[PDB]
Parts: structure tokens; C-alpha cells; sequence
């Protein structure tokens, strides 16, 4: 039974992870990548301003 | 796992305040890479020998920071890697995640874990390459150890920071001698002593990683796995990975012992170490040195063994006594890499081709073993009663040295051979069986005084199993005695011959 | 614990709590001992007279 659990532990993992590449692939079909190229230049501005 | 989502929301928190102070714009692009070796331009600042961050994700050390083109080594395969992509400085000398906590775990060549069992805990990340402690803060081997299978051991000791070395052919199982001599930390280790704790912590360096999985299972089985981080480095795993895996070891062995706990290491087949700086060394740029292998071989070789020692009571008193294991072709003890070491190690213990199928499991040379301290660090059952049974191991070794082709010119001569080669099938000790400081000595002392030798040669391999038995649940006060008291005293000798005769009666 | 939803933990602990006694011993030697007690003392008291009659003697 606790090997069980413990491979299905890792199929939840392994699942988690591939819905995370249809989730990365929705960032792109999303042009939130246009939501996402402002707060990349407020980032880059802020870390340039640091020093 | 909502906890996974966590790990990966801090992991990513951690990412997001990299990239805000990302610090990174003449930093290096990798030029060209190969053979796991990164030709990488930039990085006109980077400190030598200090770890560099891939954009393919796999790292990889800094070697040779030669003219402009600074040369770092890929920690990792190469399908990910290609030219161009950003090579981000890690700022600091490669420091292996080191600390009590990585007990049971194996870690591959900087530390990451490999089993699956997430992070462990660390008590220090040190750099890989250490400076070991000089004349002053060393000191003697004044402590003692058991390396648990009999193995020779009684006549040729282990003991506080005795660097060790052995040799033999390829799937000789002097890895299994290895673990044989790790088992032996259930003993003393898995009580509460720290004296006689002497934590050790085994390496894995270039192994199919079935081997590994059988090498995790006996950990886990007869329970050692408590005692021995046996860090990995396969050989699927790429080349940096085990070139740098000795000195991941050498970095945990300085994060036990300089704490001032006694603790041991094993590196394990370091030939693969060996092969390894070859392939970094004539891949990169360097030019070939002697036997074809790289020049500094022994500068390697020497700079692991090196880190291991036996400071003093200013240090702590700690050691970490090594183990290092090499491989040859046909058992060649006339090697660069065998011979060079066995210069650089204070021990030897050869193991054959025939006596691998000759006449013994453990199949060691005795004759041809060594090691550089017999008197002090030894046994003080071995010794301080048994002495004179020392001296008597390295006379019959002698004696059956000359007994090949010889006549019978006396009885004198057949008698030593009779007794000695009765000892010799007896005293072998079973694979994975430690069990040692209790009945030492009594193979030779009932030899030279007669309890077993009188007994068939061939039914030795039960009558010690029954004599041992006997002095467990019979001699049961001088047997835990000679276990406890550090020797064998002429008291405790002439009970042991109350003993013997017992044995020899049922 | 280790085993968060193994759902028979329970059950197997309630099987090993319930299987205390998976059987009894059997001292079922209770008259071959004396039987064979008697034989053997009787035997033996023969044996020692004999012998100490034929020291005597």
C-alpha cells in the first residue's frame, strides 16, 4: 500500500507537469505575452535604476 | 501535492528576485561546446575554478581560464547545450551541499539529490577542492577501527585516517569488500558511541546505475543506509559529473570529520575517477601526459587521498580514514594509475584473478596486502594479546608462500602448511557477515595450540560457525569480555582455552 | 501515517490486534512424559544396582 501511494504521489508530479506544458503553451497562445512585455520593461527599468 | 505547488511558488519567488537582480549584462555566451566541455567567450571576470550557470539548465565547472576564452566543462549532457546560449556566472567556487542531514541520501555530483527524496538539510557548503590539514594540525593514528570482515584485517590493520587502497579486475566485488567494511558501521555506529562511530559515506564513481539500485538495496537491507551518504555519479552521467564526484566526497568527509567526530570514507572505483580526468584533460585542450592518461593523475589522486587524515586533539582528534578503491586490467598491480597510487595510499590490499575463482570469496593476497601501520592502529585484541598471532599471520603467509613445488624436507614445514592452509580456507570472512572483534585471534591461537587444526580442513567452514556459536551462548561472559574489555588477557586466554575445549568436546 | 490514505491500516492493525493468538502451544506431553519417564527411571535405577552389585562382587 505505501508503495502505492508513493507511485502515485510521482503520477501526480508527472501529471502537474504535463498539464503545465499546455498551460506554458496557453501563455503564448495568449498574447498576455502582450500583457507581459510592460511589467518585463518596469522589471528591467527597476533593475538597471538599482545600481 | 499542494506542498509541490509551494516548493514551486517559493522556487519561482526565489527566480523572479534573480531576474530583478539579475546582475548579468557583459556576462559570458558560450562560444562552442562539446564532449561536455563549453568554449565560452565573456565572462572577462569570472573567478577560476568557480561554478557557471547554463541557460540549457545543466552547469558545468570552470577549468582553464585561458586567454579570453575562459573553458568550462559541462556538468551535464549536451543535447540540451548549444553554442551562444547565455552563460551566467555562479559567483562562487564549486561548493557541494554538505551537512549531516544527507544521511541516507544519494546525491549526485555537486549534491543534488537523486533518489527522490527532496532536499536534505546541510550544515556547510564547502568547496570541492579543500586544503588538507599540514604537519601541525595532523597527528597519529592513536585510535583504532575494525573493518569488520576479518579480511586480513587483524593482520593488517584500518585505523584513524589509514588511507588505504586496493586493486583488482573488472566485477571483482572489491565494491562488495567495500560494503563488507561499511556494514561494520552497525555495530559501533549504530549504537550511541562517537568513538566508535565512524560514519561512513561510500561514492559511487562511474556505475551502471543497476548497480547503484543493488548497492541502495543491500544499504537498506541489513540497514546501513543509516550510516552511508553514497553519493552518485552514473555512467550515463556525463564526464565533469564524475571527474568532480571525488572531490564531492572529499568535501563531505571534510564536513564530518572537521567537525571532531571520528568518521571514515570509501571512494568507490576510482579508475572510473581516473578515466574521467582523462576525458576532461585530452577533450578539452590539455596535452596527454604519461600512460597516455593526463599528466596530473597523481595530483588528482593525491589531492583526494591528501584530504583525508587523522588531525589532532587541537583539531578535535577527528579522522576520516579513506578507503580509496582502483581498478586495473588483469589485476595489474604494475600500473601508472595502480602504482602511483599505491605510492599515494598507506595500505594495500591486491585482489586476484585466480584466487577470485580460486579458493576464496574474499580472494584477498595477503602476502601482497599491506598496510603501513600494523603496530599502532590496530586491533588491541589483534595486537596487544595477539601479537605474537600478528607475527604468526606474516610467518605462514611466508610459510605458504614456499609451498608450491618443494619436497618434504621436514615435518616442521608440513605442519606449518597443514595449519596455515586451514586458517587461510577459514579465514574468509562471509560476504556481508561483519562480525569481528570476538574471536580474532582464536583462529591462529587454537591453530598454534591445537583446537582447530586438529579438525578436517574442509568441515572448518562449519566448525567455526558451531565454535563461534558456543563461545555466544556458552562463553557468553568472556566472549562479550574480549568484545569489550580491548583484549584478551592470559586470564581471558586460559577461559577462551576452557572455551576451546568446549567447542572441541560437543 | 506514512501511508496517508492506505484505508486498511486500520483494517490490517484490526486483523494483527485480532490475530493475538494465531494458535496455541501444545504441551500435549502430559502421560508419554510419564510413560516414558517411568520406563527410562526404572531402566536406568536396573542399570545402576546391577552395577554397583558387580563393583560389590
Amino acid at each position: 500500500w505505501v508503495r502505492y501511494e508513493a507511485s502515485l504521489r510521482q503520477l501526480e508530479q508527472r501529471q502537474l507537469a504535463k498539464s503545465v506544458i499546455s498551460r506554458v503553451q496557453s501563455e503564448l497562445g495568449n498574447p498576455k505575452f502582450q500583457e507581459k512585455v510592460l511589467q518585463q520593461s518596469i522589471s528591467e527599468i527597476e533593475q538597471l535604476l538599482s545600481k | 501535492k499542494a506542498q509541490p505547488t509551494e516548493v514551486s511558488s517559493i522556487l519561482e519567488e526565489r527566480i523572479k528576485g534573480v531576474s530583478d537582480e539579475a546582475n548579468l549584462n557583459e556576462t559570458g555566451r558560450v562560444l562552442a561546446v562539446g564532449d561536455g566541455i563549453a568554449r565560452v567567450f565573456g565572462l572577462n571576470n569570472i573567478q577560476a575554478e568557480e561554478l557557471v550557470e547554463f541557460s540549457s539548465g545543466v552547469k558545468g565547472m570552470a577549468l582553464n581560464l585561458e586567454p579570453g576564452q575562459v573553458g568550462i566543462v559541462l556538468f551535464g549532457s549536451d543535447r540540451l547545450v548549444k553554442e551562444g546560449e547565455l552563460v551566467k556566472r555562479t559567483g562562487n567556487i564549486v561548493d557541494v551541499p554538505v551537512g549531516p542531514g544527507l544521511l541516507g541520501r544519494v546525491v549526485d555530483a555537486l549534491g543534488n539529490p537523486i533518489d527522490g527524496k527532496g532536499p536534505i538539510d546541510a550544515a556547510g557548503r564547502s568547496r570541492a577542492q579543500v586544503k588538507a590539514p599540514g604537519i601541525l594540525p595532523r597527528r597519529s593514528v592513536h585510535e583504532p577501527v575494525q573493518t569488520g570482515l576479518k579480511a586480513v584485517d587483524a593482520l593488517v590493520p584500518i585505523g584513524r585516517g589509514q588511507r588505504e587502497l586496493i586493486i583488482g579486475d573488472r566485477q571483482t566485488g572489491k565494491t562488495a569488500v567495500a560494503l563488507d567494511t561499511i556494514l561494520n558501521q552497525k555495530r559501533w555506529n549504530n549504537g550511541s558511541d562517537e568513538s566508535k562511530k565512524l560514519y561512513c559515506v561510500y561514492v559511487a564513481v562511474g556505475q551502471k546505475r543497476s548497480t547503484v539500485a543493488q548497492l541502495v538495496q543491500t544499504l537498506e537491507q541489513h540497514d546501513a543506509m543509516k550510516y552511508s551518504i553514497i553519493v552518485a555519479a552514473t555512467a550515463s552521467e556525463a564526464a565533469p559529473l564524475q571527474y568532480l564526484a571525488p572531490f564531492t566526497a572529499a568535501s563531505i568527509g571534510e564536513w564530518f570529520r572537521d567537525n571532531g567526530k571520528h568518521a571514515l570514507i570509501v571512494y568507490d572505483d576510482l579508475s572510473k575517477q581516473a578515466v574521467a580526468y582523462r576525458q576532461l584533460s585530452l577533450l578539452l585542450r590539455r596535452p596527454p601526459g604519461r600512460e597516455a592518461y593526463p599528466g596530473d593523475v597523481f595530483y588528482l589522486h593525491s589531492r583526494l587521498l591528501e584530504r583525508a587524515a587523522k588531525l589532532s586533539e587541537k583539531e578535535g582528534s577527528g579522522s576520516l580514514t579513506a578507503l580509496p578503491v582502483i581498478e586495473t586490467q588483469g589485476g595489474d598491480v604494475s600500473a601508472y594509475i595502480p602504482t602511483n597510487v599505491i605510492s599515494i595510499t598507506d595500505g594495500q590490499i591486491f585482489l586476484e584473478a585466480e584466487l577470485f575463482y580460486k579458493g576464496i570469496r574474499p580472494a584477498i593476497n595477503v602476502g601482497l596486502s599491506v598496510s603501513r601501520v600494523g603496530s599502532a592502529a590496530q586491533v588491541k585484541a589483534l595486537k596487544q594479546v595477539a601479537g605474537s598471532l600478528k607475527l604468526f599471520l606474516a610467518q605462514y603467509r611466508e610459510v605458504a608462500a614456499f609451498a608450491q613445488f618443494g619436497s618434504d624436507l621436514d615435518a616442521s614445514t608440513k605442519q606449518t602448511l597443514v595449519r596455515g592452509e586451514r586458517l587461510t580456507q577459514l579465514l574468509k570472512q562471509n560476504q556481508y557477515s561483519p562480525l569481528a572483534t570476538e574471536e580474532q585471534v582464536p583462529l591462529i591461537y587454537a591453530g598454534v595450540n591445537g583446537h582447530l587444526d586438529g579438525i578436517e580442513l574442509s568441515r572448518i567452514g562449519e566448525f567455526e560457525s558451531s565454535f563461534l556459536s558456543y563461545l555466544k551462548s556458552n562463553h557468553n561472559e568472556l566472549l562479550t569480555e574480549i568484545r569489550e574489555k580491548g583484549e584478551l588477557s592470559k586470564e581471558l586466554l586460559a577461559s577462551l582455552k576452557s572455551a576451546t575445549e568446549s567447542f572441541v568436546a560437543t | 501515517s506514512v501511508l496517508k490514505n492506505t484505508s486498511v491500516i486500520d483494517k490490517i492493525e484490526s486483523y494483527v490486534k485480532q490475530y493475538k493468538p494465531v494458535k496455541i502451544d501444545a504441551s500435549k506431553q502430559l502421560q508419554v512424559i510419564e510413560s516414558f519417564e517411568k520406563h527410562a527411571m526404572t531402566n536406568a535405577k536396573e542399570t545402576e544396582s546391577l552395577v554397583s552389585k558387580e563393583l560389590k562382587d
